[PDB]
């Protein structure tokens, strides 16, 4: 599985 | 993909002030790290463990949760970083891995509106692409 957001910088 | 599941989640901690620091230890704050899912589901049907690791400064820094709710309470003094690791049913399913500062200290803003916890948390989505027939059974229970 991926994530939407990056590790550490989020919309 | 021909098969697309996107499970919303929302991550992060709360953290509670003791009013004093505490003489045996320096430890400050009460707090607790969590993942959810964003909607009212069991996602223990296709989470498998949640691992959490923690600074070098506690006993038994990687601590494994394997049922809900995805949760670790502490004590301690200091904010850091805590590496979140999801894991599902099929071991061949990429792990999911987030990354949180554990936050401790309100801000003015929050204190002069009467808030007396700290909430930091963090929406994201997990995103299958094709998973096992297995995984898809779980994920749309």
């Amino acid at each position: 599985a991926r994530t939407k957001q990056t590790a550490r910088k989020s919309t | 993909a021909s098969v697309t599941i996107v499970k919303p989640i929302v991550y992060g901690n709360v953290a509670r002030y003791f009013g004093k620091k505490r003489e045996e230890d320096g430890h400050t704050h009460q707090w607790t790290v969590y993942v959810k899912p964003y909607r009212n589901e069991d996602m223990s049907a296709y989470v498998k463990k949640i691992q959490f690791k923690l600074h070098e400064s506690y006993g038994n820094p990687l601590r494994v949760v394997t049922k809900p709710p995805y949760e670790i309470t502490e004590t301690g003094w200091g904010e850091f970083e805590i590496i979140i690791k999801i894991f599902f049913i099929d071991p061949n399913e990429r792990p999911v891995t987030l990354y949180h500062l554990l936050k401790l200290f309100q801000s003015d803003t929050n204190a002069m509106l009467g808030k007396k916890t700290v909430v930091s948390e963090f929406y994201d989505e997990m995103i299958f692409q094709d998973p096992t027939a297995m995984m898809q059974q779980l994920l749309t229970t």
